[PDB]
This record gives C-alpha cells, sequence and structure tokens, in this order.
DNA sequence: CTATGACCATGATTACGAATTGC
DNA sequence: TTAAGCAATTCGTAATCATGGTCATAG
C-alpha cells in the first residue's frame, strides 16, 4: 500500500552513503571483477530508503603451526604445500581439496592456553577459496595425507576454525545493528544491474567501509518498518485444521514505523463480500487464489523490515505455503528480498539445561527479520500458561463457530474481521510495552553478534565472539581441545540453619557480583594459567604467582593481564549503567522491565564463568572453575567467623551475635536488638567493616532487615522486608515455598499466602485457624471452583517419561475421539484435574482434561485434594510456632469440620423427597415433616436468604461478560479456559435452578391469573 | 578390528550376543589383549593403575585373567602406510606389576588377539577379552567386551558366540572371514561398493569375495587398488600364534611388600589404597565353580514347536 | 431437507429479528411478529410440517456451553 | 470333631527417578 | 553440526518385607 519515499539525487563521486545494517548474507557468485564468495548487507538510511550493499574480495582462512623440519621454512616447500601431488594414490588427498588457493603465509603468533612465556613462534596462515572447503581440508590435513616432500609430517592441529560472517565482523569491527559508511568515490551504484528489489544498490570492495562505534550521536535507531499479521481458517466439527482441506478465509495486517506512537497502516483481506470498518481498508475476493496473490503483492510493495506475530512460525507461514502449493498458484512463495528465490520449510531443534528442549520449523526470508513473540516469552519468562489470553491478562488485563460466522451474512463477517484485527494488534502492543526490541539492539551492540542469533542460539557464540575480539589486540590464537568426558567438581557450600520462627530482627549482608570479581581480582585466565612444571626451575614465588585452595598456581598481574578480566569489566560497567538508569523511574512495570534488562546483563556476566566448566562445549578449563568455588567457600566461612567473633558482650557491645544462616553469597546474622533502627545501624557498620579485608572490587553490603523471620529448611524461608526505617515495610519474601512454584494447585498457593499474611502481618493465629477451617469446609461441601483445582506439568523429552509412568504423560498420549490433530507436543504444559475412582494404586489413572470434565461432568476426589495436596504444606508452616499439639489442633480443626460432607444406573432414579427439617424420606410432596411442622415459618425464613444471595451472584457475573465483550446488544461467545468468568457463570445457573425448585415445595404466595 | 560388525550382528543375529553381569563370569579363565588394554587405561601411572585396580576387580568376581602382549606385527593396512612415506617402556612396566600379583602373561608371536583366539579354541581359556571384534574373525568361539572397563562405567560385559554368528549367517568361518573383510578389515581396504547389510547377502550366495567380484563388475562397484583380499583372508585363518598347549598358566600369590615397595614407593601413589588393594587381590584367590550339564551330557539338538 | 436446514440457519443470524441464543426458534418467530418487524411466511411453514425434532426446533448453538 | 502350620491376602519401608527452584 | 554451571528439596510408583484370616488335614 504506502510506498517508501523516493531516493532523489545521490551521486557517488561526490556523496557518501551512511546507512544502518540489519541482516548480512553469504553468496557464491559469478560476475567477478576483471573471490567467488561475495557478501550481502541490507539496511536503511537515516531517512527511510532501503539499501542493499554487495561486498567483494573476502575469503576464509585459518592457522596451523609450521612443523620443525626443512619444509615450512623453505619457500620451495611452501609453494609445494600449495602445489598438488600428481600421484595416483593421492586421489584421496588432492581431489576434494584439489586446486584451491590455500596459499602459504608466515606469521609470528602464540597459542592461548596456558602461560609459557612472552615469546611468540612461527605459524602458517592458510587461506581457502570457499567457506565450504574448510571441512574437507580438515578431513584431509589431519587424518588425510600430509606426506608431501617431507615438509609437514602428520600431525599439526588446526587453530581458529570459526564461522564466516563472524570472522568478517571480527576482522572489520562491525557489530550487530551498526552504522556503516561508504566514502566518496569508493562505491558504484550502477555497476550492479538490479538483482534484488531495494532502492539503493551499491557494489563496494571490502576494504572501503567505515564502521562507526555506537556511542555519542551514533547511538540512535533508524525508522524501521514493522508488520504484524494473523489468519483465519474454516474447519470441520472436532477436526483441527489441515492444510489440504481447510481454506484460509481472512488475513489481517497492522504496520508501523518505529518511533511513532500509532500505526500507519491497517488492512484486512477477506474472502466473501463484507461490511466497512472505520479506520481500515477492506477488500473482497471471490476465490482464494486472488487472496493469496493480493497478500504477496502487498508484502512485496510495502517491503517491511521486521515481521512479528504470535505463533506465526509453527502455524501461520507453513499453512500459507502448503495451501498455496495445493491450489497451484506459482507466484506465492517468493516473499523475500532477492528477486529469483523461493521459500521453503525446514525443521530445527534446540536444547539446553537452561530452557529445556524445543522443536520448531523455520521458513526462509532473505533480507527480512522474524520475531515471533511466543518464542521470546518462552525463552525469557517462567509463567504458568503461555496462551495469548493468559499473558495478556498477566501483562495488560483482559473454530466451529467461525465456520458459521463465515457461511452467514456480511455483518457476521464484519464481526469476524474486527476480532481478527484485535488479535493481530495485541503482539505489537506487547512488543513496544515490554521493551523487547530496544533490549535486543543493546544486546547485539554489547556482545557483537547479529540480530538473528538472539532468537536461535545460546550463550556460547557471544562469549566466543567477545573473546576473539579481545584476542586480536595482543596476537594470540585459540586452540581446539575436546574431551568426552571429565568428571564433576565440588560446588557451593550452604551453612547449617538454626530452624524455626524468629521475632527479633536478622540483618542480611551479601557480596555483589561474587564470581566475576573473584575472576577479576586474583588474575585468573586461560592465558595466565601456570602449568605445574613451568614454574620450575625458577624460584620466584612472592608477588609473581599465587596459590589457590584446589591447588593451582596463577601468575600475578605484574607479568600478565588476562582476557576474561577485561570482558567481565566491560559487562560489569554496562550493567552498572543500566542500574544507574533504573534508579530514576517511578512507574512499576517500567521499573521491573529495567530490572529485566539488568538481570540479562548479570546473566551474561555469570555465563562467562560458566563457559569454563562446560566439559561439553568449545573450550573447557575446569582448573579455573575449581579455583573459583574454592575461593567462594573460603570467603563465606571467613565472613561468618568474623561477624560472630567481633561484636560480643566482652567487646563493649550489647549482645554476642550468632549467625543463623548462610547460602554461598549471603549471611543472615541475628543481632539481638528488637529496634529496627539499631539493627540497621549496626548492620551497615558490619558490612562496611568486613569489606576491608579483601582486594578490590570485593565488597560486602547491607541489604535488608527481616522482622519477623521464618526458616523452614535449606532454600525455604519467609520474612517481612524493611528497606529504610520511615519507609516502614515493603512486602513479604517467600523464598522457595509453596506460593512461587507451579507444580501445585492455585488453591494451595492462595492458602499459603493468606496464612502467612494473617500470621506475619496481623499476628493472629486464631483467624488463621478459622481461615484454614473455612477453606477445608468449603472444599468438603463442594463449593470450590475448578479453576482452583487445575494442575499443570511440562511434557519434556519422551524417553525419560517412557522410563516411569506419570499422570500428564498419560493424559497427553491418550488422544481424544474428537481431535487427533490437536494434542500436547514436546516442551509445552499439560493441564489436568484428578477425578474420584477406586483405583488407588495409580493417580495416573484418575486424570482428565478440564474441558472434558466440564462438558461430561465427572466428580472430584476431595480426599485426594485434602490429604495429598493441602495437608502437608500446612504441617510444614504451622508447626514451628507451637508444638505437636498444633498438628493435633489443625487435625482437630479438620475434625470438627470433616464431619460436614456434601454428596448408566444414574438414569433410573426414583427421586425420593425428603423433609427439610430432619431429613426423613417419606411419601407425599410436602416440604415439612409431621413432627417438625410447627417450626415452618423459621424453616421458610431459612433458605430464602440463600436464594436471595444466589440471585445477587447471577447478575454480577452475566453482565460482566457484556462489558468484557464490548457490546450490550448481541450474544456473548467466549469459552476462554483461562478466564475464571467461564464455568463460574455456568454453575450458578444450576444452583439457582435447584434452589428455586426447593421453594416451590411451599405453595405460591398468591394467585397469578387475576 | 572389524568395522560396523557389532552393529551388523546386533541387527541380524542378536541371539549370539548377551548382556551378562561381571559376576556370572566367576571361575572363568580369560585371555586379554594387554596391548589394547594398556592403551585403554592411558586414553603417567595409569598404564599400571588400571592394570592394577581392574585386574583386582576381575579377580574379585572369580575371573582368572591372563594378559597377552603382541610380538612382531604383520602387514596391517594403515600399519605399513607411513612406510609409503619413508615405547615398550611403560609396556613392560606392566609385565612386572603382573607377576608381582601372581598373574600370568604371554608373548604372542605376533598379534595377541589371534593368540587369544588360539587359546580359547583349545579349552585353555574361556573367552578372549578385547574391544576389537577381530577375535571372532580369528576363529575364537567366545569374545567378551568391556571386561576392562572402569568400575564406574556401570557397563555390563558383552559376550559374543562365534558358533551362533556362523549359525545365523549360514556360513563357515572362512565364509565369515570374507564378510569381515568386506565389512572393513584393519588389514586391507574394503570395497567401496557393498554396504554392511549388503556385504552379508552377497557372501550368502557367493561363498567368497573371489566369486563376488567376478559377478558385480561395473565401474559402479570397482574393486580396490592393491587389494590383498587374499593375504588377509589367510591371516584371519592361520595366524602367527604361540601353541596353546605350549604352556600352563598358574595364578600365583601376590607379594605385598616386593610389590608395594615397587608401587607406592618407586612410583608414588596413595599407600592406604594399594595396600587394601593387594589385600583384596589376596582374598579372591579362585573363581571356577558350578559345572554345566554340557560338561557331562552331549547336546542332542533342538525340539521346535509345530 | 438439506435446503430447509439452511433457511433456518439464515433466519437465525439475521440481526433485524433479535439477539437470539437463549430461547426456542418459534418463540423468536412470534416475538418478531408481535412487534411485526417482518417475519417471513416460510420459516413458519417448516415449523408446522414437523414434530418436536431438536434439529429444527432449536437455535444453532443449543449445545456449546455459552 | 478338633490343633497345627502352610497358604493367600493386605498393609508398612525402602529406593530411585522426575520436576522445579535457589545460588 | 549443536548445547553456560552445581546444590537441594519434594512427591509418586514399584518392589521388598511384616503380619493376620482362612483352611486343610492329621490326631
Ligand atoms: C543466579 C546465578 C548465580 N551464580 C553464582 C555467581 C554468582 O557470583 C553467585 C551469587 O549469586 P547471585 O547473588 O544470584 O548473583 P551476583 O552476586 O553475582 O549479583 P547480585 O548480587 O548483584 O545480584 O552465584 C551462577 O553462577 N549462575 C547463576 O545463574
Ligand atoms: S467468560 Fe466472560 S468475563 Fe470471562 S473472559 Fe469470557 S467474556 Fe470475559
Ligand atoms: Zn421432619
Amino acid at each position: 500500500r504506502w510506498l517508501r519515499p523516493t531516493p532523489p539525487a545521490l551521486d557517488p563521486q561526490t556523496e557518501p552513503l551512511i546507512f544502518q545494517q540489519l541482516e548480512i548474507d553469504h553468496y557464491v557468485g559469478p560476475a567477478q571483477p576483471v573471490s567467488v564468495p561475495v557478501l550481502r548487507a541490507f539496511g536503511v538510511t537515516d531517512e527511510g530508503f532501503s539499501v542493499c550493499c554487495h561486498i567483494h574480495g573476502f575469503a576464509p582462512y585459518f592457522y596451523t603451526p609450521a612443523p620443525p623440519g626443512f619444509g615450512p621454512e623453505h619457500m620451495g616447500d611452501l609453494q609445494r604445500e600449495l602445489n598438488l601431488a600428481i600421484s595416483r594414490d593421492s586421489r584421496g588427498g588432492r581431489e576434494l581439496t584439489g586446486p584451491a588457493v590455500l596459499a602459504v603465509e608466515l606469521c609470528s603468533r602464540e597459542s592461548m592456553f596456558g602461560y609459557h612465556g612472552h615469546g611468540p613462534s612461527p605459524f602458517l596462515r592458510i587461506t581457502v577459496a570457499l567457506p565450504r572447503l574448510v571441512a574437507p581440508a580438515r578431513r584431509l590435513l589431519e587424518q588425510g595425507i600430509r606426506v608431501a616432500g617431507l615438509g609437514t609430517p602428520s600431525f599439526a592441529p588446526y587453530e581458529a576454525n570459526v564461522d564466516f560472517e563472524i570472522r568478517f565482523m571480527v576482522d572489520t569491527d562491525i557489530v550487530g545493528c551498526n552504522w556503516l559508511e561508504l566514502p566518496a568515490g569508493k562505491y558504484a551504484l550502477r555497476l550492479k544491474e538490479k538483482a534484488t528489489q531495494c532502492q539503493l544498490e551499491a557494489d563496494v570492495l571490502w576494504s572501503d567501509v567505515v564502521s562507526h562505534p555506537p556511542e555519542g550521536p551514533w547511538q540512535r535507531i533508524a525508522p524501521l518498518r514493522v508488520l504484524s499479521f494473523d489468519i483465519e481458517c474454516a474447519g470441520r466439527k472436532g477436526i483441527f485444521p489441515e492444510p489440504e482441506r481447510d481454506p484460509v478465509i481472512q488475513i489481517c495486517s497492522l504496520g508501523l514505523r518505529w518511533g511513532e506512537p500509532e500505526p500507519f497502516l491497517r488492512l484486512a483481506l477477506t474472502l466473501r463480500p463484507c461490511a466497512p470498518i472505520l479506520g481500515a481498508k477492506v477488500q473482497s475476493y471471490e476465490k482464494e487464489e486472488d487472496l493469496l496473490q493480493a497478500w504477496s503483492t502487498f508484502i512485496r510493495i510495502m517491503d517491511p523490515d521486521v515481521i512479528t506475530g504470535y505463533n506465526i512460525q509453527n502455524f501461520d507461514l507453513p499453512y500459507l505455503i502448503s495451501r498455496a502449493q495445493t491450489l497451484k498458484v506459482q507466484t506465492f512463495p517468493f516473499l523475500g528480498r532477492v528477486a529469483g528465490l523461493c521459500s521453503n520449510i525446514r525443521d530445527s531443534s534446540f536444547q539446553s539445561k537452561q530452557t529445556g528442549r524445543r522443536d520448531t520449523k523455520v521458513v526462509s526470508m532473505v533480507g527480512r527479520v522474524q520475531m515471533d513473540m511466543l518464542q521470546v516469552l518462552l525463552r525469557e519468562y517462567k509463567l504458568r500458561s503461555y496462551t495469548l489470553n493468559a499473558v495478556s491478562f498477566h501483562f495488560l488485563g483482559e473454530h466451529s463457530i467461525i465456520t458459521d460466522l463465515q457461511n452467514g451474512n456480511d455483518q457476521t463477517r464484519r464481526r469476524l474481521a474486527v476480532y481478527c484485527l484485535k488479535d493481530a494488534y495485541l503482539p505489537l502492543r506487547l512488543l513496544e510495552r515490554l521493551m523487547v526490541l530496544v533490549n535486543a539492539v543493546e544486546m547485539a551492540r554489547v556482545t557483537g553478534v547479529p540480530l538473528s542469533y538472539l532468537l536461535s542460539r545460546g550463550q556460547q557464540v557471544k562469549v566466543v565472539s567477545q573473546l576473539l575480539r579481545q584476542a586480536m589486540h595482543e596476537g594470540l590464537l585459540m586452540p581446539v581441545v575436546k574431551s568426552e568426558g571429565g568428571e564433576d567438581y565440588t560446588g557451593a557450600t550452604v551453612i547449617e540453619p538454626l530452624k524455626g520462627y524468629y521475632d527479633v530482627p536478622i540483618a542480611t549482608l551479601d557480596f555483589s557480583s561474587l564470581y566475576p570479581s573473584i575472576m577479576m581480582a586474583h588474575n585468573l585466565c586461560y592465558t595466565t594459567l601456570l602449568r605445574p612444571g613451568t614454574a620450575q626451575k625458577l624460584g620466584l614465588t612472592e608477588d609473581q604467582f599465587i596459590r589457590t585452595p584446589t591447588g593451582d598456581e596463577f601468575v600475578k598481574t605484574s607479568v600478565r593481564k588476562g582476557l576474561l578480566p577485561q570482558i567481565l569489566e566491560n559487562l560489569l560497567s554496562a550493567r552498572k549503567r543500566a542500574k544507574a538508569e533504573l534508579a530514576k523511574e517511578t512507574d512499576p512495570l517500567r521499573r521491573q522491565v529495567l530490572d529485566g534488562r539488568q538481570l540479562a546483563l548479570k546473566v551474561s556476566a555469570n555465563s562467562v564463568y560458566g563457559f569454563t566448566g562446560a566439559q561439553v562445549g568449545k573450550l573447557p578449563c575446569l582448573e579455573i572453575s575449581q579455583s573459583v568455588t574454592g575461593f567462594g567457600r573460603q570467603m563465606i566461612e571467613k565472613t561468618k567467623q568474623l561477624v560472630e567473633s567481633k561484636y560480643t558482650v566482652e567487646n563493649g557491645y550489647s549482645t554476642s551475635a550468632k549467625v543463623v544462616y548462610g547460602d554461598t553469597d549471603s549471611v543472615m546474622c541475628r543481632f539481638g536488638v528488637s529496634s529496627v533502627a539499631e539493627a540497621m545501624a549496626l548492620g551497615r557498620e558490619a558490612a562496611d567493616w568486613v569489606s576491608g579485608h579483601f582486594p578490590s572490587p570485593i565488597r560486602l553490603e547491607f541489604e535488608k532487615v527481616y522482622f519477623p523471620y521464618l526458616l523452614i529448611s535449606k532454600k525455604r524461608y519467609a520474612g517481612l522486608l524493611f528497606s529504610s526505617r520511615p519507609d516502614a515495610h515493603d512486602r513479604m519474601d517467600c523464598k522457595g515455598l509453596e506460593a512461587v512454584r507451579r507444580d501445585n494447585c492455585p488453591l494451595v498457593a492462595n492458602l499459603v499466602t493468606a496464612s502467612l499474611r494473617r500470621l506475619l502481618i496481623d499476628r493472629d493465629p486464631e483467624g488463621a485457624v478459622a481461615h484454614a477451617q473455612d477453606v477445608i469446609s468449603d472444599l468438603l461441601c463442594n463449593r470450590i471452583d475448578i479453576s482452583q483445582l487445575v494442575i499443570t506439568k511440562e511434557l519434556t523429552r519422551a524417553a525419560s517419561d517412557y522410563a516411569g509412568k506419570q499422570a500428564h504423560v498419560e493424559l497427553a498420549e491418550r488422544m481424544r475421539k474428537r481431535d487427533p490433530g490437536s494434542a500436547p507436543s514436546l516442551g509445552d504444559r499439560v493441564p489436568y484435574v484428578i477425578i474420584s475412582a477406586a483405583k488407588g494404586v495409580a493417580a495416573y489413572m484418575k486424570s482428565e482434561d478440564p474441558l472434558f470434565v466440564l462438558e461430561h461432568s465427572l466428580p472430584i476426589d476431595t480426599q485426594y485434594y485434602l490429604e495429598q495436596q493441602l495437608a502437608k504444606p500446612l504441617l510444614r508452616i504451622f508447626e514451628p510456632i507451637l508444638g505437636e499439639g498444633r498438628a493435633e489442633a489443625v487435625l482437630l480443626r479438620g475434625d470438627h469440620t470433616r464431619c460436614k460432607t456434601v454428596l448408566g444406573l444414574l438414569a433410573f432414579a426414583k427421586r425420593r423427597n425428603c423433609c427439610i427439617g430432619c431429613r426423613t424420606v417419606l411419601s407425599h410432596q410436602g416440604a415439612v415433616c409431621e413432627f417438625c411442622q410447627p417450626r415452618e415459618s423459621e424453616l421458610y425464613q431459612k433458605e430464602v436468604s440463600h436464594l436471595n444471595a444466589l440471585e445477587e451472584r447471577f447478575s454480577r457475573l452475566w453482565t460482566q461478560c457484556q462489558r468484557c465483550q464490548g457490546s450490550l446488544h448481541e450474544d456473548v461467545i467466549c469459552t476462554s479456559r483461562d478466564c475464571p468468568i467461564f464455568y463460574m457463570r455456568k454453575k450458578v445457573r444450576k444452583d439457582l435452578e435447584d434452589q428455586e425448585q426447593l421453594l416451590r415445595r411451599f405453595g405460591p404466595p398468591g394467585p397469578e391469573a387475576w | 578390528g572389524i568395522q560396523g560388525l557389532a552393529k551388523l550382528i546386533a541387527d541380524v543375529a542378536p541371539s549370539a550376543i548377551r548382556e551378562n553381569d561381571i559376576k556370572s563370569y566367576f571361575g572363568r579363565k580369560v585371555a586379554i589383549d594387554a596391548s589394547m588394554s594398556i592403551y585403554q587405561f592411558l586414553i603417567t601411572t595409569s598404564h599400571l593403575m588400571g592394570m592394577f585396580y581392574r585386574t583386582i576387580r576381575m579377580m574379585e568376581n572369580g575371573i582368572k585373567p591372563v594378559y597377552v602382549f603382541d610380538g612382531k606385527p604383520p602387514q596391517l593396512k594403515s600399519g605399513e602406510l607411513a612406510k609409503r612415506s619413508e615405547t615398550k617402556q611403560h609396556n613392560d612396566e606392566c609385565k612386572h606389576l603382573l607377576s608381582l600379583m601372581g598373574i600370568p602373561y604371554l608373548d604372542a608371536p605376533s598379534e595377541a588377539e589371534a593368540s587369544c583366539a588360539a587359546l580359547v579354541k583349545a579349552g585353555k581359556v574361556y573367552a578372549a577379552a578385547t574391544e576389537d571384534m577381530a577375535c571372532l574373525t580369528f576363529g575364537s568361539p567366545v569374545l567378551m567386551r568391556h571386561l576392562t572397563a572402569s568400575e564406574a562405567k556401570k557397563l555390563p560385559i558383552q559376550e559374543f558366540h562365534l558358533s551362533r554368528i556362523l549359525q545365523e549367517l549360514g556360513l563357515n568361518q572362512e565364509q565369515f572371514v570374507d564378510l569381515c573383510i568386506l565389512l572393513g578389515s584393519d588389514y586391507c581396504e574394503s570395497i567401496r561398493g557393498i554396504g554392511p547389510k549388503r556385504a552379508v547377502d552377497l557372501i550368502q550366495k557367493h561363498k567368497s569375495i573371489e566369486e563376488i567380484v567376478r559377478r558385480l563388475d561395473p565401474n559402479k562397484y570397482p574393486v580396490p587398488e592393491n587389494w590383498l583380499h587374499k593375504e588377509a583372508h589367510q591371516l584371519f585363518l592361520e595366524p602367527e600364534v604361540l601353541d596353546p598347549e605350549s604352556v600352563e598358566l598358574k595364578w600365583s600369590e601376590p607379594n605385598e611388600e616386593e610389590l608395594i615397595k615397587f608401587m607406592c614407593g618407586e612410583k608414588q601413589f596413595s599407600e592406604e589404597r594399594i595396600r587394601s588393594g593387594v589385600k583384596r587381590l589376596s582374598k579372591s584367590r579362585q573363581g571356577s565353580t558350578q559345572g554345566r550339564l554340557d560338561d557331562f551330557f552331549k547336546v542332542t539338538g533342538s525340539l521346535s514347536s509345530a | 431437507e438439506e435446503a430447509e436446514l439452511e433457511l433456518l440457519r439464515q433466519f437465525d443470524l439475521a440481526w433485524q429479528y433479535g439477539p437470539c441464543t437463549g430461547i426456542t426458534r418459534l418463540q423468536r418467530w412470534c416475538r418478531a411478529k408481535q412487534m411485526g418487524l417482518e417475519p417471513p411466511p416460510e420459516v413458519w411453514q417448516v415449523l408446522k410440517t414437523h414434530p418436536g425434532d431438536p434439529r429444527f426446533q432449536c437455535s444453532l448453538w443449543h449445545l456449546y456451553p455459552l
């Protein structure tokens, strides 16, 4: 629809180009100037034109040591290494490499690993023509033949085999989303006859570019173009949609320029004639071929930078591609920027111990960038459900019906289009509100990796990139060590608690950035690790090296500076600047998203240390990891000895303090005073006192005062939070307990939060007992919503769940009769509830889908929920304040309340009536019993105040759907399984149905036909 | 050894392979390949540490070991490959830790593995313990794998019965030899043509490569350069091995001092352990037990349900 | 039949007769006739040549827990 | 028609894997 | 060709081991 502005008057012999790049690309090419791999770079100007840039003359290489013989110091054998062996038996050694310009170069460099000296050594630099020839050469120089005139006897290892685009960016100092400049007279626009579809197309040599480091005025962001879209399909009853039978009926698109607070384009393309919508364009077609063609032409002409959505990768784009393949439309799958290239669906998997394992499809688009917001949420955030409704409530606050809204009239289709446009608008709001893209651009500028790697890869490519960028400045080469496999080492210490309930303030002192500052201030690195022999026979121990608790020796900083101290120092300053910016916000959600930014930079700095100990990886050095955790243990026991030893009764102070807890970075010391001001004063004195026994940047700091405190086990405690004194209290802290885990029911987590509220804030155990009694009583009397009963568990890799029978695996692998095409896959979460049956050996035989127990009305196992979900967390919490008469107190508060329980063949009812007063079954329909007839005015009085309260609950719920829907004049259709509103509006109809019929036992209060 | 062999069997005659527990081997005398063994431990006191512990574990379970060394190597493929271009120190350091533990040892005339088989097929020992399926090729009836694995790696030992392999593949030893060659012998280049499973079939209706070649002949399945498909087929048959009867192995009693005075001392290593070790070795002095019915009744055959 | 089942499905979604997914089909037909909006005399003449069948005398979504 | 222990049936203890959170 | 680490607590299922109620038959 709307086009980009027109590039007026660029003349290359006088004017430069200044543009900001988004994507890079590799390309094997003809039309050479009179190398074959030429590079592509796509970007945008400071105004809004689209620029493609072709870069020429770059070829991959690596290094290898020159062996000590008469060969690789003699030029005849250098060019003979270039020369091929013409023998017949060298077909395995000069064919797959063959005649390639590997070349011969002599340079003086060093290896990374260890500390041998300040002296370098000769290495050979071996270029290669193509990037897809470094793999057979590696298969032909190490295990292949290297008998060539006795120049290089096998073997010499390969060093610095890295990726092509990463080697380009390490070479020329270009980072992700960078400002690039072509100077005047260096670039030719009309040398390249147009093979792509951008406006400006330059054709430059790889030594002409100028990279501007992002800082000062070069810290801006260009006006990018962002698209979001959503589709609709018309299915059958029960049957989930399939790309060979179910047509695509509506596509809806939103588009904006980045930096402007509203969109500028709003389009909706439908398949029958429709009705107009104010604010958007509407076009209609009588066939699906025109609809797919129209969308492909719009996406070529608008030419967006970024494409977003929600689950567009695994649902939307391959559905469109398969549907275009079935209907024989040849011109659809050309969505990219290159004019002669069609797109294809390709599977990929990712797995780690940090995010688990996920299997995704990818679809190829060259030039353009994809950001599915579902994958960003699934990677960064740990939530309970990952539906669009659930995250839109958590962050903002909100198939067979559609097939008859489309086979109807045109106002129904207009309603369908407004629904689809709201769906297509929600991920834009989430992208701009959560500060996604600004943090992605800052991550790519601090680490130096492209913008597509932050959605596909892990935390290794970034630390490899930063280490290579720091390695070119002193002249070192990296080695290739690979081992399967070493052993584990010893991790962190935890101090033994003094368990219980405390009501005198405890002050928390901890170290900030512990492991990066250990690695900084004792000069630990790959490049300064001293081997056990190379100290000998030199004897200089003092101020030349140090010794660690695991046992290594490491050189002092008066000889070398390591590489990991400098990378860590850069990351630490970036996080410090993020916190300094975060210290001046007032909005809460903005404060937590800047907390998210600084959390991400601290995770990056700690993953630098975790790179060293990963024995399945790219470069492990477990000696360093052992030295780190040994220093950690030594320093925390130093802290505990010092804190408990100095402030004592004989040293003039009030009370000898005693440490109650410590977990590898923090110390919770109990001081003795019950005044929060005096505890805060002595705690600040203690933190600042103890910090002066270390190198720098090692510092201990005061952080909080808990008052009161509740310590249950290791990694399980709770307390109340004081930041200042006249800032009285902030909130609770629930470390580890049953309120922050997601393996349980909402009922149990709510009861634990409410019990700690009534028990820590108001200090009333009697209201707490009465609360827990009411929860158990309302459980047994069958008046608890089934939202509070849903359990969710993650469906991981299928073989560990083959090894032992679980409940959620049994529910998932059991398909439905309605739909063998929508079922949980690997990596998602399965929700279930437990119904009552008589198979007590197996709780995996009583699990059912919440919607299935909704539509089929199966009962609930209240004894399962009473003794297996609720009871034992309560016995954790309520015991330490009292004795074991407290277990008997809650099991007796159960006992007064356990005696109140509410209740094929089911069709053959008799429906025996019963007396309302004393429950005696009898013949006839009158409500009262003959012995209990006098007390009938009181028994009518009783239960009409129950009908009165059910009437008041019907009306508050069924008009809330009208305000959440938007309209007051049309029907509600919302079966949202993540809304408490749904199925709480279903049971009050039946309560009212039952309670209205019980009062017609009594006669009518008058006539009605008068 | 032979390439992709284990998988081939596993995939076409699993009845010849069993996953037994190290304990079930109590009372068995086994022939080991010291060379490979010594190597396994390395991949420098390891060449003996493992040569220590492991042999103790092999003893503790009733298994009576006999380490074997190689002599003058023969014409192995990659072996004499660098010759196309033109030590025993930590080795014998083991031939010592053994007799000092009362454990036999034999100097094979060439390839131990062949010698091991030589024994096994003479009743002089139960099975041969290596990691290379070669032994099977050499005619050995029983081959045990993993018997030298770390106490940690809870891997069970893998047994192989030649007479069961030959059974399924319906082919004599020799016929089996050719298969190993076309499967990937470490003596001569295989034939780029045939695949693992493919190589079997051919041999099945062509009791020799000599007949397999003359058949398939296009430039679509060419036969190797200097193919010694013959020389090899011979080695696997009549190798160079010390006569079985030539000697009688006798497990002696370990000499605590003389040895511990040549270990924890001369090679420095935690005394407390190598002491309790020599102690344990001295305890487990035996293995043979419970006889089989085979030992007294000839096997009639097999009754197969209708 | 199979043409009479689309006429009723077309009467059920025309907005000028009312917002009807809680009641029967003939009750909505008589409600519009009282107010006399314009009920057509064909959605009546198939609700008379049938007995109490639940796929003629019921709204489209008379399943569906809404 | 009546003692005795052998036999079936039901409940208490231990072991280990899976899931998830704290540093 | 691809993947940052370790410590600790909780719960469910199958298997191991203890103990009583019938019963079956020798006295
Ligand atoms: C959270 C976390 C901690 N650690 C280690 C490194 C840390 O130095 C040590 C302390 O944990 P943390 O206190 O969580 O982190 P931190 O001390 O480094 O930073 P800050 O005080 O500002 O919050 O625990 C990891 O190795 N990986 C991790 O993911
Ligand atoms: S049931 Fe009602 S309140 Fe709940 S989400 Fe649906 S429309 Fe909104
Ligand atoms: Zn009564």
